C-alpha cells in the first residue's frame, strides 16, 4: 500500500495520519539506545536510556487516568467546548495536519487533560455503583 | 410523643416484639429509628440503628423492622441479661434523638 | 476502644449552675461528636445536645436552647490515632426538677446518616 | 468544590478519600526529578529517577496480574474472608481512614494478593474456553 | 496442588505450562536488584536495574499495540497460516513444550507480530466508526 514510514504522514491530513499510529507508537522505546562502563559515551548512553523510559510512561500514565490504557484511539465523554476551536470536522480531518492543529489547540491542552481525568474518576465510581447488585 | 409498648415478657428460648410509633412529628418513613438497651441508672448500649443495622458486637438475635407507621425491635432466643428497660429513638442526619417512652422486658 | 470518665456526683440546690466534665481516651477526640443525655426520674430520657470537638458546631434540643453552655477544649495527641479530650456541660435557670443521672456519649460514625449518634457512653453522674 | 490536594484526604474517611484517587495517581512519576553529569548532585538525581520508575511499575505489574490494568477502582471475584476484618461497611467507609485500615489489614495483605492473582489466571482461561465457539 | 515454581513447567506440555503464566509474569521485574554509590558493584547494580525495566516495557509495548494490555491470554483475529506450522492442536498443546515450539516458529515470529499490529489499528478504527451514532 502506502507505508510512509516513521512520521511519514507529518504533512498529511489529520484523518490520514490517524491511520498510521502504530508506526510512531512502536518507535517510542526501541531504537538502538552490554556492560555499563562509565565513560564519556557510557554516561551519555545511560542517560539516553533512562530519559526514553521516563517520557514513555508519562504518556502511558495520562493514557491510564483517562481510561485509555493500551489504546491508540479511545473516545471520551468530555464534549468539545467550541471555544477551543470552532472549526468544522471536514475542515480539520480533511484539511489540517497534526502539527498545526497542536499549534492552535496548545492553549487549552491543559484544560482538556483535567476534564478527562475526573470523567474517568467518576465513570469508575459509577461502574462500581452499578455492579453492587 | 413516641409511644413504646406498655410492657411484655417471654421465656428463655422464645422471642420478644417491642413497638415504637407516633404521629407525623417523629415517625417514621422520613426518620431513622435507633434502639438502646438501657439498664436503669447505668451505662446504656446501642443495639440497633438506621431501622435494622446492628452495632458492632450486637447478638444476631436482635433485629429491627420498620413499617410505614411503626418501628419494631425483636429479641430472639432470650437470655438472663435481657431483663432491662429498652428505649427507641427517632432522628435524622442533622437533628436530635427524640427518645421513646419505655418498655420493661 | 474508648473511655469517657465523668466528673463527681456532688449536689447543689436550685438557682445554681454546675459544670459536668467528660474526659476521653483511646480514640481521636476530634473525629466524633460529644452528646449530653439526661435520665431524669420524673420524665423519659432526654437528649440534651451534641457538640463537635473538631468544628466547634453545637446543636441542642429546643428545651435546652437558652439554658445550657456546651464547651470542649482541644485534644492532646497521644499517638497517630489516640488523643485525650474533655467536654463541659452547664445549666442556667436551674431548679430541683432537673434531677437525675447525666451521661456523656460520643458520636457513632464520622460520616453518613448516623454521624453524631451517641454510641459510647460514660458511667454517669448523680445530681441534686 | 473541595480539592484537598495531594494526599489531602489522608485524615478523611475511606469513602471520601476513594473519590480523589487521581490526585495521588498523577503524582507517582512526575514531580521535578538535561545532560547526565556524574557529580554529587548528578548521581543523586539519577538514582531518584530510576527508583521512581521502578516502584511505579511494580504497582502497575500487580495491577496487571489482577486484571486491573489502568483502573483506579476495579472489583474482583475474591470474596472477603471475615478473618481479615469483621468490621462492617458503614463502620469502615464512613469511619476509618486509609492509614489505620492499612495498619490492621497489613497482616493478610500478602494472602489477598495471591487470591486475586490466580482468579485472574483462571478468569482468562475461562474467557478463552468461551470464545472457542 | 502442583506449583512447579518459576519456569517449573519448562519441560511440560504447552497446555500445562499455559496454566502457570502468573508464575513467570511476576518475576520479570522484582527479584533483588539505598544510595547510588558509583563503585564496581554499584555501577553493576545500576545497569541490572535499568536493563530489567527496559526489557519489561518492550514486551508490554508489543502487548499494547496488539490490544492485549494487561492480559496473560488474549485472542486475536489473525488466522493461523498453515505455512507457519501444519501441526495439529492435540499434537501441540498435549505434546510440545514452549521451548521447542519457539525453536520451530522462530522464523515467522516477525511476520506474526505485524499482522496483529495492523489488526489492532483497524479494530480501533472500526470501534470509533461504530460509536459514531
Ligand atoms: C501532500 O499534500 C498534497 C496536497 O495537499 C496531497 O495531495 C492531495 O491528496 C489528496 C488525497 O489523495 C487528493 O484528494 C483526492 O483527489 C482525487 C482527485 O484526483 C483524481 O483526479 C485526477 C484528475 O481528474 C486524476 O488524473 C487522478 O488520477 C490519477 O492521476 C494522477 C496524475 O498525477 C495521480 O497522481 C493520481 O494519484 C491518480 O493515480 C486522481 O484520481 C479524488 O479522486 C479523491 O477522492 C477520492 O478519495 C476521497 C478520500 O481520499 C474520497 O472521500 C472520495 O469519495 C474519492 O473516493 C481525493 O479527493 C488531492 O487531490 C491531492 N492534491 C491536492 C490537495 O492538491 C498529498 O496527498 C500529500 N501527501 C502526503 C504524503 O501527505
Ligand atoms: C476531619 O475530621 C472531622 C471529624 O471527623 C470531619 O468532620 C466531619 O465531617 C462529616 C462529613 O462532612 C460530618 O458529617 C456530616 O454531618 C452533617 C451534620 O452537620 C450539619 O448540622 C449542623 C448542626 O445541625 C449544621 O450547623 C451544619 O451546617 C453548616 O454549619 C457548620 C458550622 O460549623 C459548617 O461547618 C458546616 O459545614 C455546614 O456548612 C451541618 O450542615 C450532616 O448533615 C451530613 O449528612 C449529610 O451528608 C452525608 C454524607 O456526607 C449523607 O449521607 C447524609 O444523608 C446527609 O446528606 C454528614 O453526616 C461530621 O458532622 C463532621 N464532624 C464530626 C464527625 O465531628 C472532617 O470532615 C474531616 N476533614 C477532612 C478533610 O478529612
Ligand atoms: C515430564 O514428562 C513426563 C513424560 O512426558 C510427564 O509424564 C506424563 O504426564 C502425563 C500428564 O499427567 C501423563 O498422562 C496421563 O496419563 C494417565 C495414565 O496414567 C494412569 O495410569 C496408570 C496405570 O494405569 C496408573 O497407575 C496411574 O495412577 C497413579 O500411579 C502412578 C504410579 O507411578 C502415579 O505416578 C500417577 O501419578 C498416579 O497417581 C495413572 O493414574 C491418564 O490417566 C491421564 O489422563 C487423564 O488426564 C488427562 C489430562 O491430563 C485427561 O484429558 C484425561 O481424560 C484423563 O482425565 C493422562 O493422560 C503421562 O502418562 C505421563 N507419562 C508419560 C507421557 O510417559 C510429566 O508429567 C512431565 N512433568 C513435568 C513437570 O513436565
Ligand atoms: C467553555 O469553557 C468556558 C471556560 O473556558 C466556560 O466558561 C464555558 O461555559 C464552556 N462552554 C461550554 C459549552 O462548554
Ligand atoms: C494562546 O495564548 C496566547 C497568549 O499570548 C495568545 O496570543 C494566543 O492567541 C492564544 N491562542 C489561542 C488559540 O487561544
Ligand atoms: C460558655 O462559657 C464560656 C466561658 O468563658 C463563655 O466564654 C461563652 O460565652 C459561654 N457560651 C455562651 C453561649 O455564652
Ligand atoms: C479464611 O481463611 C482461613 C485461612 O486464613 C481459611 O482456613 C478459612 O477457610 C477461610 N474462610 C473463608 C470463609 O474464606
Ligand atoms: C499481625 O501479626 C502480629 C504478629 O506479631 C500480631 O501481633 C497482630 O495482632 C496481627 N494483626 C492482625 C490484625 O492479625
Ligand atoms: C501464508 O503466507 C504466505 C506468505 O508467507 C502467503 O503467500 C499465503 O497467501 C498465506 N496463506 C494463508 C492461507 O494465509
Ligand atoms: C528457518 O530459516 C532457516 C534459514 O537457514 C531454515 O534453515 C529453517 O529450516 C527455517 N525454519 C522454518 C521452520 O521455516
Amino acid at each position: 500500500a502506502v507505508f510512509l514510514g516513521f512520521l511519514g504522514a507529518a504533512g498529511s491530513t489529520m484523518g490520514a495520519a490517524s491511520m498510521t499510529l502504530t508506526v510512531q507508537a512502536r518507535n517510542l522505546l526501541s531504537g538502538i539506545v552490554h556492560l555499563l562502563k562509565l565513560t564519556v559515551w557510557g554516561i551519555k548512553q545511560l542517560q539516553a536510556r533512562v530519559l526514553a523510559v521516563e517520557r514513555y510512561l508519562r504518556d502511558q500514565q495520562l493514557l491510564g487516568i483517562w481510561g485509555c490504557s493500551g489504546k491508540l484511539i479511545c473516545c471520551t465523554n468530555v464534549p468539545w467546548n467550541s471555544s477551543w476551536s470552532n472549526r468544522n470536522l471536514s475542515e480539520i480531518w480533511d484539511n489540517m495536519t497534526w502539527l498545526q492543529w497542536d499549534k492552535e489547540i496548545s492553549n487549552y491542552t491543559q484544560i482538556i487533560y483535567g476534564l478527562l481525568e475526573e470523567s474517568q474518576n467518576q465513570q469508575e465510581k459509577n461502574e462500581q455503583d452499578l455492579l453492587a447488585l | 410523643v413516641l409511644t413504646q409498648s406498655a410492657s411484655v415478657s417471654g421465656s428463655l428460648g422464645q422471642s420478644v416484639t417491642i413497638s415504637c410509633t407516633g404521629p407525623n412529628s417523629v415517625c417514621c418513613s422520613h426518620k431513622s429509628i435507633s434502639w438502646y438497651q438501657w439498664p436503669p441508672g447505668r451505662a446504656p448500649t446501642l443495639i440497633i440503628y438506621e431501622d435494622n443495622e446492628r452495632a458492632p458486637g450486637i447478638s444476631p438475635r436482635f433485629s429491627g423492622y420498620k413499617s410505614y407507621w411503626s418501628a419494631y425491635l425483636t429479641i430472639s432466643d432470650l437470655r438472663p441479661e435481657d431483663e432491662t428497660t429498652y428505649y427507641c429513638c427517632s432522628y435524622t442526619h442533622n437533628s436530635g434523638c427524640v427518645f421513646g417512652t419505655g418498655t420493661k422486658v | 476502644q474508648g473511655q469517657l470518665v465523668q466528673s463527681g456526683a456532688t449536689t447543689t440546690k436550685p438557682g445554681s449552675s454546675v459544670k459536668i466534665s467528660c474526659k476521653t481516651s483511646g480514640y481521636r477526640f476530634n473525629f466524633y461528636h460529644i452528646n449530653w443525655i439526661r435520665q431524669t426520674a420524673g420524665r423519659g430520657p432526654e437528649w440534651m445536645g451534641w457538640i463537635s470537638p473538631y468544628s466547634g458546631d453545637k446543636n441542642l434540643a429546643p428545651a435546652f436552647q437558652d439554658r445550657v453552655n456546651m464547651t470542649t477544649d482541644t485534644e492532646v495527641p497521644v499517638t497517630s490515632f489516640t488523643s485525650t479530650g474533655a467536654a463541659y456541660m452547664e445549666i442556667r435557670n436551674l431548679t430541683s426538677d432537673d434531677t437525675g443521672t447525666y451521661f456523656c456519649a460520643k458520636g457513632l460514625l464520622r460520616d453518613g446518616s448516623s454521624t453524631w449518634l451517641p454510641y459510647l457512653w460514660g458511667q454517669g453522674t448523680l445530681l441534686t
